[PDB]
DNA sequence: TTTTTTTTTTTTTTTT
DNA sequence: AAAAAAAAAAAAAAAA
């Protein structure tokens, strides 16, 4: 029918349905295991696809934009630009996903310069989060048109999201997790890798708290020790200042030397000067902002009928210098949005670790054992080289030269004799039937083998390069080994996970910026 | 001569995937139809010129044929005996067959010439159960439909069992088929419109007659397969009847007469039409052949029916009188349902009304007979105003994402997209105290937002508007909901508009099974294509469930359970058997693993039910993990459909199965190979074309799609229950978090679920 | 160069 | 005390 009667609830809770989901799934909340969202990981992707390496020269973010929406993201330009400046901006993220050259703004309330004058390149702690992407880690999902894929996942070493934190609003839900230090989380990690049974008294010894970009004081534990069991605590983050006394005269003046997370300067400025006009705070002769590019200073200046710290006191009660920060730990588990403590995002960092381990370790397996049936029919074909040239002359085409060399079963010289035989099994390719490879000193090369053959060049004759093929065999083998070792003993995986773990630590280390106080 | 048994046998174990439902006599009349088109298929080359079909008394069918004269038949193979007689040149030979096995050397001569052969099969009574003999009735409708679609073929039909006969021979063709059609109604004019054209291969033919009792009835055919649902060819005459009788109107000043313009339905009221045609590489939604969607044979029929159709009404115009007469009569009825109302001012060039600038209104002046489309923004609102029809159809460019009245105060309503709005209405929504409905300017409000998801959430925050602010609007039904797609795929010549990601999935499908052709034996006839559809749903349908059973077990041991024995609970019972079915199990498991996961069993002795149920040991990623598989699991239904799907695909593929596409071959060792062999032959030259908002849609498009009233789909938003409506409303889109989140869990846990 | 909405926690105003 | 209203963080829809 042209016009058919839908009931209004039905049609409501569809669509609601729909874009809550939509919402959910997609935009809002990040993934547990590498801890970034959708547009982060398009974005992210679309870089390293173009090939903005962090040693590379910038590129116009234009072009980085433009080839998010043209090829990943459907959703529009301009909010893709202002996650690349998030992304690039220090005073945002704990460790920049994204070297920017430009205005990309400033706790002082600039906006970041426009699209046609900001560069983009890839930060050197960003390689690291997308290692091994090549070798089959992760799962690959498709393109909204379906003429590209794009990762499900990135196959992290870092934990980015306990370390770069998160925020953002869903339909339902609403996800707020603070920064903390590379080197206490990867501490934690290794200690939850060291002991399973590990309690969160014990992960809160290896990372006592969260760690902002802007180096602040938190007041209370309690909250913290509250968000790191249940998911959920308040927070107090107070700022650096101090009531610098003059030594001529007894006027003093309060010097703020930093200020707490997401807070604007320019508003705490102007919201100082309204008090001060609306006279809600006394005892406040002067406002300055004197930051020398060297930090910042705010100098308050007091007058000589108050105490000074009853300023400053009040200034923490009423002004920004005080800023409640609601941890609320929300993240996608298994395609699901789920509250999760401290213990849970470890270990589901260590399970991604293990997945990402296990998928490179076979795919590397299966590379190399391909590549050692190649060479096993270059050398079988070098040590027979003179029958191979008569019968590849005498045959008309290329195909029945493949069909000779298929038919005809190939004697294994000495220097071959002895390379398949130290081999024995452990190199074939799992999908090679029996009926091909060495049977009683005799070859039986595959269809694939045949024509590598004949893609054999006459440059492959040379002496040296017989030796190349010899050592290079003997090379994979070892490397076999090495792989099949890594995938029979599950200690053995933990123990490339562990140096994994503290190579990263030593790279990108750093020193807590953020001081945890007992009141 | 080995070869032979082997696929007569891979047809009879399983006949009713080849044949179809043998239960309920369907696959009798099939096998009786399978010879009959063979029949057919030798006559449309213009050699043969009878048919005669007969019902014996013993229980078999005969199919005579007088024409020229002619791997493994599935006719053939169920029934237990043929009679084969060829009397081709100028000798008669004869062979004899008995479940497929031919006894002769089938080749024998005798007396006089003739042409054709003559095929007496007699079906089995071991294959198909409870009906026996052959409904008489269903083989007469479809022979007299087979000689109304192939003119000039005489196909006799003789019962020797009652002695009754039928001829059935019809030179005229689709006249004949109308004639029949209208023999017991009463038809309004004596002619009837008829052509045959051909043209670019399509052949052509329509037929049309009035009758007096108000009912659409048009039946199409492609390939003298009959489609329920319609298709291209059926829009394409529906776009062609209703642009020549309108213009036909207009040219006359019979619409003026009237004062009354007549649209869709009301010429199609009392009508009888039949439109047949041959396209020689037709495409079809599914292999059940019910709609039509290959995309070149709309403009023909259009480009047709637009000539003739007003030639005929040229030359005939007493009965172009009587069809206008009924039409007029049909639209002044309709006028007369219609609620009282009054002529509204609509912008203009030399006035403007006190409307938005935004407005690019209609020229219509009377509601009921206009339109607004509510539209997302000014791009979308410029390739809607574009493609339009100026007469009836305004259009009411938004600004993204409008205000929750819900959340919002009422004295927050002061945004200009909403005054906007309510001065365009000019319901005076906004006071509540001058809200008069009666004054609406547009009796038809279309919600035409964009067709991905942030379009939906503007459609809920407009519906919120409506159903909030103007109530009594929503409940005498003039908000509508315009469906446009979200995508557009096209594959060489063939295109196709696309909604949903689910209709995306279908299509999918269909292409996938799209001239495939599966063999379980090296030698044995395809599947039947219904049948093959209705396996790869049950198997999407099953990988769905596992998919949502991912979390809770491995999908490897799920997808391989699918494979192995099933396990009642009487074998729970025994420690044997369920020991053997788990060795059986892990081994498959572990013999087909590409990853480094390594299974092991065991067997838990439950004391309290006295069964012996079966451990999943499984070493993933060097962490091991235990899957009891429980008594809840072996009759909890999940398993059931994991058995139902066993139990059709135990045995559909031996060692030299293949599948086709045509030219292309594949082997195959797993239904899995088979499907995305499939999907990967399907999406090769596929491209899809998603479409980001109404404006990347180009005009014509947007019109072809749904703003022409011919092809639109629209929604009535209709409130069944008061109550039900304000809590869905204030739950959703109130205030307080803590009711959305129980709302939004709850259905995702239902999804799922069952 | 500039502006309007959705969405959820959390705080501050202000008004009673 | 109470209750409502406003603003702010980050991804999205829209334009001027």
């Amino acid at each position: 029918r042209e016009i058919t009667p839908v009931n209004i609830e039905e049609e409501l809770k569809s669509s609601y349905l729909d874009y809550a989901m939509s919402v959910i799934v997609g935009r809002a909340l990040p993934d547990v295991r590498d801890g970034l969202k959708p547009v982060h990981r398009r974005v992210l992707y679309a870089m390293n696809v173009l090939g903005n390496d962090w040693n590379k020269a910038y590129k116009k973010s234009a072009r980085v934009v433009g080839d998010v929406i043209g090829k990943y993201h459907p959703h529009g330009d301009s909010a893709v630009y202002d996650t690349i400046v998030r992304m690039a901006q220090p005073f945002s993220l704990r460790y920049m996903l994204v070297d920017g050259q430009g205005n990309f703004g400033s706790i002082d309330g600039d906006s970041a310069a426009a699209m046609r004058f900001t560069e983009i390149r890839l930060a050197k702690i960003a390689h690291e989060l997308m290692a091994d992407l090549e070798k089959e880690t992760v799962d690959f999902v498709d393109n909204y048109d379906g003429t590209e894929k794009i990762p499900d996942v990135m196959p992290t070493k870092i934990p980015n999201l306990l370390v770069n934190g998160s925020s953002g609003i869903a339909v339902g839900m609403a996800t707020n997790i603070p920064p903390h230090n590379l080197t206490e989380v990867i501490n934690g990690c290794l200690a939850y890798i060291d002991d399973e049974d590990i309690s969160i008294e014990g992960l809160m010894e290896h990372i006592p708290g969260p760690d902002f970009p802007t180096a602040a004081i938190i007041n209370g534990r309690r909250g913290i020790e509250e968000a790191y069991r249940t998911g959920r605590g308040k927070v107090y983050i107070r700022a650096r200042a101090e009531v610098e006394v003059d030594a001529k005269t007894g006027r003093e003046t309060i010097i703020v030397h930093e200020i707490p997370y997401q807070v604007n300067k320019a508003r705490l400025i102007e919201k100082i000067a309204e008090l001060v006009k609306e006279k809600r705070v006394e005892g406040i002769s002067a406002l300055r902002d004197e930051s020398d590019k060297d930090g910042m200073r705010i100098v308050i200046e007091v007058k000589r009928d108050a105490v000074g710290e009853v300023v400053l006191n009040n200034l923490y009660s009423q002004t920004q210098l005080q800023v409640s920060f609601g941890i609320n730990m929300v993240a996608l588990h298994h395609g699901q949005p789920k509250i999760m403590n401290l213990k849970d995002i470890i270990a589901a960092f260590v399970r991604h670790r293990r997945e990402v381990v296990t998928r490179r370790t076979i795919f590397e397996l299966r590379k190399a054992r391909d590549r050692a049936h190649i060479l096993e029919a270059l050398a079988v074909a070098l040590a027979n080289i003179d029958p191979i040239i008569e019968l590849i002359r005498h045959a008309p085409t290329p195909a029945e030269a493949k069909t000779a060399l298929v038919a005809n079963p190939w004697q294994l010289g000495n220097v071959a004799a002895m390379l398949e035989r130290a081999g024995d099994d452990a190199a074939r390719p799992e999908w090679l039937e029996p009926e091909f490879g060495v049977r009683d000193g005799l070859y039986y090369l595959t269809e694939q083998q045949a024509q590598a053959i004949l893609d054999l060049r006459l440059q492959k004759l040379t002496g040296l390069e017989h030796e190349k093929l010899l050592d290079e065999y003997k090379e994979l083998l070892d490397q076999i080994a090495e792989l099949l070792r890594i995938l029979g003993s599950a200690d053995r995986l933990m123990e490339v996970i562990r140096e994994e773990l503290e190579l990263v630590r030593e790279q990108f280390g750093d020193k807590r910026r953020t001081e945890i106080t007992a009141n | 001569s080995i070869k032979v048994l082997k696929g007569l046998d891979a047809v009879r174990k399983r006949p009713g995937m080849y044949i179809g439902d043998t239960d309920d006599g369907t696959g009798l009349h099939h096998m009786v139809f399978e010879v009959v088109d063979n029949a057919i298929d030798e006559a449309l080359a213009g050699h043969c010129k009878e048919i005669i079909v007969t019902i014996h008394a013993d229980n078999s069918v005969s199919v005579q044929d007088d024409g020229r004269g002619i791997g493994v038949s599935v006719v053939n193979a169920l029934s237990q005996k043929l009679e084969l007689v060829i009397q081709r040149e100028g000798k008669i030979h004869r062979q004899i067959y008995e479940h497929g096995v031919p006894q002769a050397p089938l080749a024998v001569t005798g007396e006089t010439e003739k042409t054709g052969t003559m095929v007496r099969f007699w079906p089995s009574l071991e294959t198909f159960t409870n009906v026996t003999e052959f409904e008489y009735e269903i083989l007469a409708k479809r022979l007299r439909e087979l000689s109304f679609l192939n003119s000039g073929v005489s196909i006799r039909l003789r019962d020797k069992r009652d002695g009754k006969e039928d001829h059935f021979h019809y030179e005229g063709g689709i006249k004949a088929f109308v004639e029949y059609l209208n023999k017991n109604k009463t038809p309004i004019h004596p002619n009837i419109f008829y052509f045959s054209t051909e043209k670019d291969g399509i052949g052509v033919e329509v037929a049309l007659q009035w009758n007096d009792g108000f009912q659409e009835n048009i039946y199409c055919f492609t390939n003298n397969i009959p489609q329920r649902d319609g298709g291209t060819h059926l829009a394409g005459f529906r776009a062609a009847m209703t642009r020549t009788l309108n213009a036909y109107m207009d040219k006359e000043g019979y619409s003026k007469k009237a004062k009354v313009s007549a649209t869709g339905d009301d010429a199609r009221e009392g009508l009888i039409a039949v439109v047949s045609v041959k396209v020689p590489d037709p495409k079809f939604s599914s292999q059940t052949k019910d709609k039509l969607v290959s995309s070149e044979v709309k403009s023909a029929v259009e480009q047709q029916m637009n000539e003739l159709l007003a030639e005929y009404l040229l030359e005939n115009p007493t009965d172009a009188k009587i069809v206008v007469g009924k039409i007029i009569d049909a639209a002044r009825a309709r006028e007369a349902a219609r609620r009282a109302r009054e002529m509204t001012r609509r912008k203009g060039a030399l006035d403007l009304a006190g409307l938005p600038g935004k407005l690019a209104d209609c020229q219509e002046r009377d509601p009921a007979l206009s339109e607004l489309y509510l539209v997302e923004g000014d791009s979308a609102g410029g390739s809607a105003k574009q493609g339009r029809n100026r007469k009836n159809q305004a259009i009411l460019p938004l600004k993204g994402k409008i205000l929750n009245v819900e959340k919002a105060r009422f004295d927050k309503m002061l945004s200009s997209q909403e005054v906007a709005t309510l001065i365009t209405a000019l319901g005076c929504g906004i006071g509540r105290d001058e809200y008069n409905p009666d004054k609406l300017r547009y009796h038809s409000i279309i919600i035409m937002t964009d067709a991905d998801v942030d379009g939906s959430h503007i459609r809920t925050l407009l519906l919120t508007f409506f159903y909030r602010q103007m109530p009594e609007i929503v409940e005498r039904g003039h908000v509508y909901i315009a469906q446009p797609p979200l995508y557009k795929v096209k594959k060489g010549k063939q295109e196709q508009y696309i909604k949903d990601d689910e209709a995306m999935d279908q299509y999918q499908i269909s292409i996938a099974l799209d001239g495939a052709t599966l063999h379980t034996n090296a030698s044995a006839p395809a599947l039947a294509g219904e049948a093959l559809e209705k396996l790869v749903s049950e198997y999407n349908a099953t990988q769905k469930m596992i998919n949502r059973m991912e979390r809770r077990y491995p999908k490897a041991m799920l997808k391989e359970l699918i494979y192995q024995p099933t396990l009642t609970e009487a074998d729970l019972s025994d420690e044997q058997t369920v020991t053997r079915w788990v060795n059986a199990l892990v081994s498959e498991l572990n013999d087909k693993e590409q990853h480094g996961s390594q299974w092991k069993f065991d067997v838990h002795t439950n004391a309290e039910q006295n069964l012996f149920e079966p451990i999943v040991r499984v070493r993933t990623h060097g962490v091991d993990t235990d899957y009891p598989l429980d008594h809840e699991f072996i009759t909890g239904g999940e398993y059931r459909r994991i058995c139902t799907l066993g139990e059709k695909l135990r045995g559909l593929l031996e060692e030299d199965a293949f599948i086709e596409r045509g030219e292309r071959r594949q082997p195959v060792a797993s239904f899995e190979q088979a499907l995305d062999w499939l999907v990967k032959e399907s999406r090769r030259g596929l491209s899809i074309q998603r479409y980001k908002g109404l404006g990347e849609m180009n005009p014509e498009q947007l019109w072809e799609t749904t703003m022409d009233p011919e092809s639109r789909r629209m929604l009535r938003v209709t409130v069944k229950d008061a109550i039900a409506a304000d809590q869905l409303f204030t739950t959703l889109m109130g205030d307080a978090v803590e009711p959305r989140r129980a709302f939004i869990e709850e259905n995702a846990l239902k999804a799922a679920n069952i």
